[PDB]
């Protein structure tokens, strides 16, 4: 994992 | 026959125990026949046995019971709603006889990415190579084979694809027997699988090139894509260390001869955590120790990191049902940032940490925020557990749970957690109880994390020091617009007599508490670098009273200490229960920080503020509040040097700095930008740009008709993807609002730019001035071609809609929003992203009502 940008939400 | 079960969860009657997969694939006709034997055990009495399964055409279901090798049919029973099937047993098998059960199908290898899923792509000869791969979690697995598809079924697994030559085989468990057959078309088999989960399943097929070498007796090795095979000289030397590390610390071995970690040639794969297969996103694993930067470095390791120790947890031991799902996903990103500070230090990832807990309490904060410990009933409601709050609220209570508890405590309660567990079925209670096992007595109990557990949110503390008392008051942390209370395991630092150091630890659990200090003090900071999941709202005396002291002396906490302090207190002042004058007064002593950790965040909060502001019409209030903040920051900005030189945490740092003076224009900061893109820009590119200045040195170019057309060349040739990443962010941050249309109308059709990009697009475009509006209008005026290209409730349609409307703050945007959904669908109107954005606009607006006002009368 769930990577992709923003981490946060 | 009618279908005799009517549950959602398979019945506990049948229980596999041994399963044979034989498979094969053509991969060159998205297709593949397979047959599974299916050993199972009775339990209880039933006529049928019943397991998942979903498009498949069925040639053969055959039956067999105990020792007579003679085979009856039976006949089967799809209802493909659940996704079950049911074999319609003739003998009414019973109570510890096993019974061995046969299947052989048919069935599509997938054109999306999603269970046993197949794509192609092209070579660094231009050749079209073929490819395929599996991601089962969490219900996918009963896409390829039928079988008994819940997380506390573990099982062995015997699994065999015949594959053809130029390509590898690979699967959870080793080859060992590898049979050429008469038309060259090779099959391999792979040793019996331990008990694993269903979901844990894997088995790839495509031309790769291995890197290995066994230590302590186990083969660790990065295979991948021919050409890239040079790049992944940092996974391999990562994944020994700190295989090194798990096993050290666990005190359990990892139990296979081999350890794969495969790096997936496609930009839309799946990472996952398979037994001996892990599996990447390509671009994901390679690092190249010249030309790659520090971003690129921290991810590689960190997501390793989280692979590996999912080994462990989530593996090993599996929770027994998708509520639980935080407690893999919570303990591998707690190991995950854990195994860093120990073997990785230099990294600093306990910054990175640090910031997702700040970005994971704002949104836990909310009224969309679930408890982390949630019931799961259906299906949707699985594939949302697998979201933020899950990995590192979760993390978070660890953390907290870890400092509270000896360093040493903690790690008992994991060893024997892990042992008393192994090959079987865990509850978010079951790790509580091996967690109460000591000290050495039951001295504590775990009812204490059951309201962490089982309730959203967390307590806000408050803080009253009158002497040498110090009055605690706990209440949950609420966005205007009873039940709770908390176990919370408080610590606060203080300097007493000589300076002394004075730290303490608690356990406020009731409405109301106190703390008596030794002596008296001057200052006391609660809650000590952040290791505790709540924000500490002190009294006006004592916020003054730390204020002071970070005017005089702003190191006598850590850098984990002062971060927290910047953000808890431009949040409080968010919701009103401080004035914003005084979270600003906080971060006056910043002309006296060297340490990144504070400046970040503090550079974070005070950009959110400009942004608000900038989105409405007060360029005036929201320019000189810039420069206010860029005088505290003056000196260190100039300081700086273009270079790629220092530690990880500076290099952050400078990054940090430059990428905001620029941003706002401030100093000199640009020009020096806009020379080195000249020079760089020049030289067709050929020369090497310091990293850490990059995207930077790439954005201000790109304010130029000529530097955003060059910056546009160098993206559809050119193909270092971290750079073309850095080169995309610049192209968007055009203020020519025609290109950056151009931009959002060409990625969303896949013209020039992928449309895995569209939503990095939309986002970077609506966060300035030119494209905010014509972001939204963009989502709006194409939302019906964005819900086809993407899940109606997958990250992306999320992300986007989040991107695009989370800076409006007035009643009229506001209307504007919700009429926009609601004349869609309330089936989308009532989409928990959808009504989270809602929620953000009304709290925008009602940051402007608390602080606009204030805000004005400075300067
Ligand atoms: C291996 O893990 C077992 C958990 O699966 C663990 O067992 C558990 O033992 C505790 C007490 O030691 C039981 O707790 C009880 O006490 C509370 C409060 O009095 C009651 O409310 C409970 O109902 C219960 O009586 C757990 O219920 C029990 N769990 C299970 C599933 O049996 C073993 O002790 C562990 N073994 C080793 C060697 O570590
Ligand atoms: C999938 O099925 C096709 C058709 O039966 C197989 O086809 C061949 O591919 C090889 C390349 O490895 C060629 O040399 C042959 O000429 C192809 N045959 C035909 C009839 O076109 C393919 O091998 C199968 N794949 C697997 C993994 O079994
Ligand atoms: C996936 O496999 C199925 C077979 O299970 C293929 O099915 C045809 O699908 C249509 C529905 O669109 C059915 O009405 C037919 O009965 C199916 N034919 C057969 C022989 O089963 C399907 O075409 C495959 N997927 C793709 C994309 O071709
Ligand atoms: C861990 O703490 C326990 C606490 O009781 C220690 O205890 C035992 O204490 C009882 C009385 O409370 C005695 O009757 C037992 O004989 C003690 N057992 C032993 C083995 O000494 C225990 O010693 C502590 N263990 C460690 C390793 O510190
Ligand atoms: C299942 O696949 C076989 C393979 O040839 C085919 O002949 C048969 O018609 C298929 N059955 C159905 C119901 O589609
Ligand atoms: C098969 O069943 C017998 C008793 O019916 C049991 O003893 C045996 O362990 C079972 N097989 C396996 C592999 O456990
Ligand atoms: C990995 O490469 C080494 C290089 O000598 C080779 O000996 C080994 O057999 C390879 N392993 C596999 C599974 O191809
Ligand atoms: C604090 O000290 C007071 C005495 O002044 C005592 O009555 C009280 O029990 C103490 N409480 C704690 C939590 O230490
Ligand atoms: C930061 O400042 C402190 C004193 O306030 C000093 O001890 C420390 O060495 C400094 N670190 C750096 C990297 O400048
Ligand atoms: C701009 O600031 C940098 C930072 O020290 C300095 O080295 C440079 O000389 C300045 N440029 C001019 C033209 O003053
Ligand atoms: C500039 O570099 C690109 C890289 O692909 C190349 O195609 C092009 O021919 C180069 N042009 C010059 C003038 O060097
Ligand atoms: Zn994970």
């Amino acid at each position: 994992x769930k990577h992709h940008a923003f981490s946060f939400k | 026959k009618l279908f005799p079960w009517a549950q959602i969860r398979l019945p506990t009657a049948v229980v596999p125990l041994r399963y044979e997969l034989s498979l094969h694939p053509n991969l060159t006709s998205m297709t593949f026949r397979g047959s599974v034997t299916i050993s199972v055990q009775a339990l209880q009495v039933t006529w049928n046995i019943i397991l998942h399964s979903t498009g498949h055409n069925i040639s053969r279901v055959t039956f067999m019971s105990a020792v007579s090798s003679q085979e009856k049919q039976a006949e089967i029973l799809e209802y493909a709603y659940h996704g079950q099937i049911a074999i319609v047993a003739p003998e009414a098998l019973l109570a510890g006889h096993n019974y061995t059960l046969k299947i052989e199908y048919s069935a599509n290898i997938s054109s999306s990415y999603y269970g046993f899923y197949g794509f192609s792509y092209t070579d660094e000869s231009n050749e079209k190579k073929y490819f395929a791969a599996t991601q089962f979690e969490p219900l996918a697995a009963r896409s390829a084979f039928p079988c008994f598809d819940e997380p506390a079924f573990k099982a062995t697994f015997i699994i065999k694809i015949i594959r053809d030559e130029q390509y590898t085989a690979l699967s959870n468990m080793p080859k060992k027997s590898s049979v050429v057959l008469d038309d060259g078309l090779v099959q391999d088999e792979f040793s019996e699988s331990v008990k694993m989960s269903t979901y844990l399943v894997a088995f790839i097929v495509g031309e790769m090139k291995n890197l290995s070498q066994d230590v302590n007796g186990t083969l660790v090795s990065i295979y991948a894509v021919p050409e890239k095979i040079g790049q992944v000289h940092y996974a391999l030397e990562t994944t020994v260390k700190l295989l090194e590390f798990f096993q050290n610390y666990f005190e359990i071995q990892y139990p296979l001869k081999k350890l794969d970690l495969v790096a997936i040639p496609d930009f839309e794969a799946g990472a996952m955590e398979n037994w001996g297969l892990l599996t990447f996103r390509e671009e994901t694993l390679l690092y190249d120790s010249n030309t790659s930067s520090m971003a690129d470095r921290k991810l590689v390791t960190k997501i390793i990191a989280h692979e590996l120790a999912h080994q462990w947890f989530g593996n090993l031991v599996t929770m027994k049902w998708w509520n639980d799902l935080w407690l893999n996903e919570g303990f591998a990103t707690f190991m995950e940032y854990f195994s860093l500070e120990k073997i990785f230090k230099e990294l600093s990832s306990y910054e990175d940490f640090l910031d997702a807990r700040f970005k994971t309490m704002k949104k836990d904060s909310l009224n969309s925020s679930h408890p982390i410990s949630s019931s799961v009933q259906s299906s949707e409601q699985i594939e949302e557990m697998f979201d933020s709050l899950s990995y590192f609220k979760g993390s978070s209570l660890l953390l907290m749970l870890k400092t509270y508890l000896s360093e040493d405590v903690f790690q008992h309660a994991v060893v024997l957690y892990l042992h008393n567990h192994s090959y079987a079925s865990i509850q978010s209670d079951d790790l509580w109880d091996s967690f109460n096992e000591v000290t050495n007595q039951t001295l504590d109990v775990k009812r204490m994390m059951k309201t962490w557990t089982l309730q959203k949110g967390f307590p806000l503390v408050t803080v009253q020091k009158k002497g040498k008392e110090l009055f605690i008051q706990q209440e949950r942390f609420f966005l205007n617009m009873t039940s709770y209370l908390w176990h919370i395991p408080l610590s606060y630092v203080t300097e007493g007599r000589n300076y002394s150091k004075y730290q303490s630890v608690s356990l406020l659990d009731k409405k109301s508490g106190v703390i008596n200090l030794t002596e008296e003090v001057l200052w006391v900071k609660v809650n000590i670098n952040m290791n505790g999941y709540y924000i500490v709202h002190y009294a006006d005396d004592d916020w003054e009273a730390l204020i002071h002291q970070l005017k005089i002396n702003p190191y006598v906490l850590s850098d984990k200490d002062r971060a927290n302090l910047i953000n808890n207190i431009f949040e409080l002042a968010g919701l009103g229960k401080v004035p914003l004058k005084r979270a600003f007064d906080l971060i006056n002593y910043l002309g006296n920080e060297n340490h990144t950790a504070p400046i970040t965040e503090a550079l974070f909060q005070t950009d959110l503020i400009y942004n608000l502001l900038e989105k409405l019409g007060y360029m005036d209030l929201a320019s000189r509040l810039v420069t206010r903040v860029f005088k505290l920051l003056q000196n260190q900005i100039q300081q700086q040097t273009w270079t790629d030189e220092g530690t990880p945490s500076m290099r952050e740092l400078r990054s940090a700095l430059l990428e905001f003076a620029c941003t706002h224009n401030l100093g000199n900061c640009s020009t020096t930008a806009m020379k080195l893109f000249d020079d760089w820009m020049a030289s067709n590119g050929t020369q090497s740009l310091p990293t850490d200045v990059m995207t930077t040195v790439f954005k201000v170019g790109a304010k130029t008709d000529k530097g955003w057309s060059f910056l546009l060349g160098k993206y559809i040739s050119i193909g270092s993807e971290a750079e073309k990443n850095k080169i995309l962010e610049a192209l968007a941050s055009s203020e020519d609002v025609r290109k950056l249309y151009w931009l959002m109308k060409s990625s969303l059709n896949g013209d020039n730019f992928r449309t895995q990009k569209l939503s990095f697009i939309i986002r970077t475009v609506g966060r300035h001035f030119p494209g905010h509006l014509l972001a939204w209008d963009f989502v709006k005026e194409n939302w019906n071609k964005l819900v086809q290209k993407f899940p109606l409730g997958s990250y992306t349609i999320q992300n986007i809609v989040a991107g695009s409307t989370y800076l409006f703050s007035t009643k009229t945007h506001l209307s504007e929003v919700q009429a926009f959904f609601e004349n869609q669908s309330e089936a989308t109107f009532r989409l928990r992203c959808v009504q989270e954005a809602l929620e953000v606009i009304q709290l925008n607006i009602q940051w402007m009502e608390k602080n606009l006002k204030s805000l004005t009368w400075w300067l």
